[PDB]
């Protein structure tokens, strides 16, 4: 329910402006949920524990991945799509049981 | 009062004013309360605290 | 507190609240309706037509002259009577509360029910006064519906406005009685009538 | 006697009252449109403050199938005979200083509601 | 929900807090009143009480019947029809008729949008902007949980000739007035709601932070990174902070 | 005799009940049907304690 | 159990002719058992097939799919008829308080809480005395973990 990006470039203080900017629509469209993994000074992955999130007074949560599909558009031209795939925005808080 | 439509409880019927719907505790605590009365008592224990 | 005979006669003391409690028109009618009547000699209610004809005989005032609109009330008997009101003192009242500008026909003592025809005169000499612009311009009927209003909602037939729900009571304990001295010596409470 | 109001043929709107002198006739007229009709009664305005309900045509007749309304089996109705009835008391803020009862037949071809 | 008012200038009251659901743009609260019988005017004293409605973003009162002529209805039949479902209640069509009384100027849509959109804030010129805010009061602040589209003014006309008759039902008794202490009229959020709200915080901070970073970086005629767009510190800081 | 004193109290207020469902009871001055209805059901019920 | 879940709260204004159904969040009720004919659908073959989800699988989803029981709210409280226990379902007609019974409580001692559950004999006590247990019983000292 979120709305798309919408872009236009406006480069007015410059000269030799384009009558026809280019154009970028941004969509989110898919969420994946993983399982809480903590990631340590190293980058090494780990699955956490809630005991060793305890211990350690870290928060237990796991990463959320979206699926980004960009749309670049010329007027005149053919508009090409990119698909960026699960990527990270933040880890959102896991309850017990 | 009438929490319900006309009924304090909807264990009782609708337009009733005896006693066991009223709010009157005809048995003692020794005894022991029915679960309306009891609820009843509820309602007098609340307003004193 | 009272004095006399009406702090030991329970209808003294019932007259006594009559003139303390706020008595309004709310509190002595049954209903309110208002009527056009383009003949007052023949009216539409054949009922108001047996007496009508009686206060229309010798009039205060010409016939040809009074508005067609009339506003009839019917009282209630049972609020007339705790009240303690005549019907005459409804009729001054009404007469002291609008001038000349109202004619007040009222039904006998002993009818089925108390009916009121409240007309007003056209005032022919006031018909013609200039300084009348942007005021409101106003009709006939709708005159009738706001002074009806007026005197439904505003006028005061007996009491205080000030002065809410009366009581009547005879006190128990030795303390809203009278204490008075006997020619013995002794103290004696008597527990006169008062009101709350 | 209580009358209501009536709508224009032409735009719908109000009719209200207005007195012309030629005919000696109140005319109900329309004050958006040039509508009119006669006046078939002469009220305009009746304000009733102790007003006499008939509330037994107020009660929705479907309050038969109402399982927390009281029943009673020895009023029987007037009307079909019925020993089976629904009694229960009025909602207006004029019925609580009454303690009046209202009788309801259970009958579903008779419906019939009173007072006792 | 019908509440009635010991003090004020308002004998009863009716009040809807309408949201769209799963949704932005959050609750609105619309009212519909009835004047107070005290009130000291001569003129006043025929009409008697009077049906106003107190709208979103708007400071002012309008009546009730210049908001129905503002959804397409000019004729009063039409609008009795969608308030008064019996036409053969007396005493309800003559509650019905002083705000009918009052309103008499008012008597097409447009002068109905324009009167709308007069009293609202940030009141505009030439009546276009006015009639096309008031468009917007109507279709996005008056009962989202209706519907928000277009053509959706039937619905709409529908839910307030129900509320209002509603209120006229509780001015007479024949409904009990509604009660704040009535839990049945109560919900509970849980963890999911309020942390469904928070995402919808979080989201919409990420959302302008992405379109900053890619508004400044859109201006040079450049183009830009996904990944160091999306700043992922905001949504899991904000929600720690929140927990 | 407590539990007959209290079921007489119960009958009595359903006696009252009664009487004034078959419009037999008498409003005192200076308050309602409703205020006396309550305060005759009060009063039994309090005497009966 | 086909279309409309259990969860759905549904009203039948029969005074005001209304009905009025909430999906909505933030709902809370009670499942009851369901009476119809002055009896109770739950029977004893019931209690047989719940002496042997001790031993394989017939769980509460199972009962409350089977038809006799139902997530009543608040809401729906004022349209219903909840019995004390089916001795008040056998009661003969002429001395009986009601005859249309729709539902029956389980067991009213499930209306207390949990800090409130733990007084023994609590309706022989005094209703302040036993908040004052409530409040106190969060106080209480022991094993509050494994
Ligand atoms: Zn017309
Ligand atoms: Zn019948």
């Amino acid at each position: 329910d979120s709305p798309a990006i919408e872009l236009q470039a406006e480069a007015q203080h410059t000269s030799g402006e384009v009558e026809t900017p280019p154009r970028f629509s941004l969509k989110f469209e898919q969420i994946y949920l993983s399982k809480p993994t903590h990631w340590e000074k190293d980058g090494s992955p780990s699955p956490m524990m809630p005991n060793e999130a305890r211990l350690r007074n870290l928060t237990y949560s796991a990463p959320l991945y979206v699926d980004i599909t960009k749309t670049k558009n010329v007027e005149g031209l053919d508009p090409v799509e990119t698909q960026h795939q699960k990527t990270f925005i933040g880890k959102i808080p896991i309850m017990l049981r | 009062p009438y929490g319900f439509r006309k009924r304090t409880l909807p264990h009782f019927i609708k337009d009733d004013y005896g006693p066991e719907s009223r709010g009157f505790v005809e048995n003692s605590y020794l005894a022991g309360l029915t679960p309306s009365e009891f609820y009843f008592h509820a309602m007098g224990g609340r307003e004193g605290l | 507190f009272l004095t006399g005979g009406a702090a030991r006669d329970a209808e003294k003391a019932k007259n006594v609240l009559c003139r303390l409690e706020h008595t309004t028109l709310r509190k002595v009618t049954a209903n309110t309706a208002i009527y056009y009547d383009p003949d007052p000699q023949r009216t539409v209610i054949s009922e108001d037509q047996e007496f009508v004809n009686v206060y229309y005989e010798m009039p205060d005032f010409d016939p040809t002259r009074i508005s067609p609109w009339l506003l009839r009330i019917e009282l209630d008997r049972k609020r007339m009577t705790d009240k303690k009101l005549t019907m005459e003192q409804i009729a001054e009242k009404i007469n002291v509360g609008f001038g000349e500008d109202l004619n007040c026909i009222f039904n006998d003592d002993n009818a089925d029910k108390l009916v009121l025809r409240i007309r007003i005169m056209n005032n022919e000499e006031n018909k013609f006064q200039d300084e009348d612009e942007a005021v409101d311009k106003m009709e006939d009927d709708m005159f009738l519906r706001c002074i009806e209003a007026n005197m439904l909602s505003d006028m005061t037939l007996q009491g205080i406005e000030a002065i809410g729900k009366v009581y009547m009571h005879l006190p128990q304990t030795d303390s809203k009685k009278r204490i008075v001295i006997t020619e013995t010596g002794e103290f004696k409470a008597i527990g006169e009538w008062l009101l709350e | 006697g209580f009358v209501g109001i009536r709508f224009c043929q032409e735009c719908n709107n109000m009719l209200y009252p207005k007195e012309d002198k030629e005919n000696k006739i109140l005319l109900y007229a329309c004050r958006n449109c040039d509508y009119k009709q006669e006046a078939d009664s002469n009220c305009i305005y009746v304000n009733k403050i102790m007003h006499e309900i008939d509330e037994l045509t107020h009660i929705v007749p479907d309050v038969i199938s109402d399982p927390t309304l009281p029943r009673t089996e020895d009023h029987a109705c007037p009307k079909c005979s019925h020993r089976e009835a629904v009694f229960f008391q009025a909602q207006t803020r004029r019925a609580e200083e009454e303690m009046r009862l209202y009788y309801v037949c259970t009958n579903q071809n008779c419906t019939h509601r009173w007072t006792e | 929900y019908v509440f009635s008012m010991k003090d004020g200038k308002y004998a009863f009251k009716t009040e809807i807090r309408s949201c769209l659901e799963h949704s932005s743009r959050p609750t609105s609260t619309l009212w519909v009143n009835m004047m107070a019988r005290g009130s000291q005017n001569i003129k006043k004293s025929a009409i008697g009480q009077r049906i106003i409605a107190i709208l979103p973003y708007i400071k002012q009162e309008i009546p009730i019947m210049i908001v129905f002529r503002a959804l397409g209805f000019v004729a009063d039949r039409d609008i009795l029809e969608h308030i008064i479902y019996d036409f053969d209640d007396p005493e309800m069509m003559e509650m019905v008729k002083p705000s009918l009384d009052e309103a008499f100027v008012v008597q097409e849509q447009n002068v109905a949008l324009n009167f709308i959109g007069a009293r609202g804030a940030r009141p505009g010129v030439t009546k276009d902007k006015r009639i096309k805010y008031a468009k917007e009061i109507l279709q996005k602040e008056m009962l989202p949980h209706v519907g928000v589209s277009d053509f959706c003014e039937t619905k709409k006309a529908y839910f307030l000739g129900y509320m209002v008759h509603r209120l006229l039902l509780a001015s007479l008794g024949r409904r009990e007035l509604d009660d704040r202490d009535h839990y049945g009229n109560k919900r509970l959020d849980l963890a999911g709601p309020l942390l469904a709200f928070l995402f919808r915080g979080l989201f919409k901070n990420l959302m302008k932070e992405v379109r900053m970073y890619t508004q400044k970086f859109i201006d040079r005629g450049k183009d830009f990174n996904l990944e160091l767009a999306i700043k992922t510190n905001i949504i899991t800081d904000g929600l720690r902070y929140s927990l | 005799e407590i539990q007959q004193a209290i079921k007489k109290a119960k009958d009595d207020v359903i006696n009252v009940i009664q009487k004034a469902h078959n419009m037999e009871l008498e409003p005192t001055p200076g308050n309602t049907l409703r205020q006396t209805f309550e305060n005759k059901v009060n009063r039994i019920l309090n005497d009966a304690r | 159990m086909d279309i409309i879940v259990s969860e759905v709260s549904m009203i039948r204004d029969i005074r005001d002719r209304e009905i009025r159904i909430y999906t909505d969040a933030g709902r809370i009720c009670r499942p009851l058992l369901i009476v119809e004919n002055g009896s109770l659908l739950l029977k004893k073959t019931h209690v047989e097939m719940l002496k042997e989800r001790d031993y394989n699988n017939y769980s509460w989803q199972v009962l409350v799919a089977s038809g006799v029981v139902e997530y009543i709210d608040t809401l729906e409280e004022e349209t219903v008829m909840i019995a004390m226990s089916p001795y008040d379902l056998k009661q003969d007609k002429d001395y009986a308080y009601c005859t249309t019974y729709t539902h029956c409580e389980i067991h009213p001692a499930m209306i207390l809480g949990v800090c409130a559950s733990i007084i023994p004999f609590p309706d022989h006590n005094q209703s302040p005395r036993n908040t004052y247990q409530s409040a106190m019983g969060k106080q209480a000292m022991g094993v509050y973990i494994t």
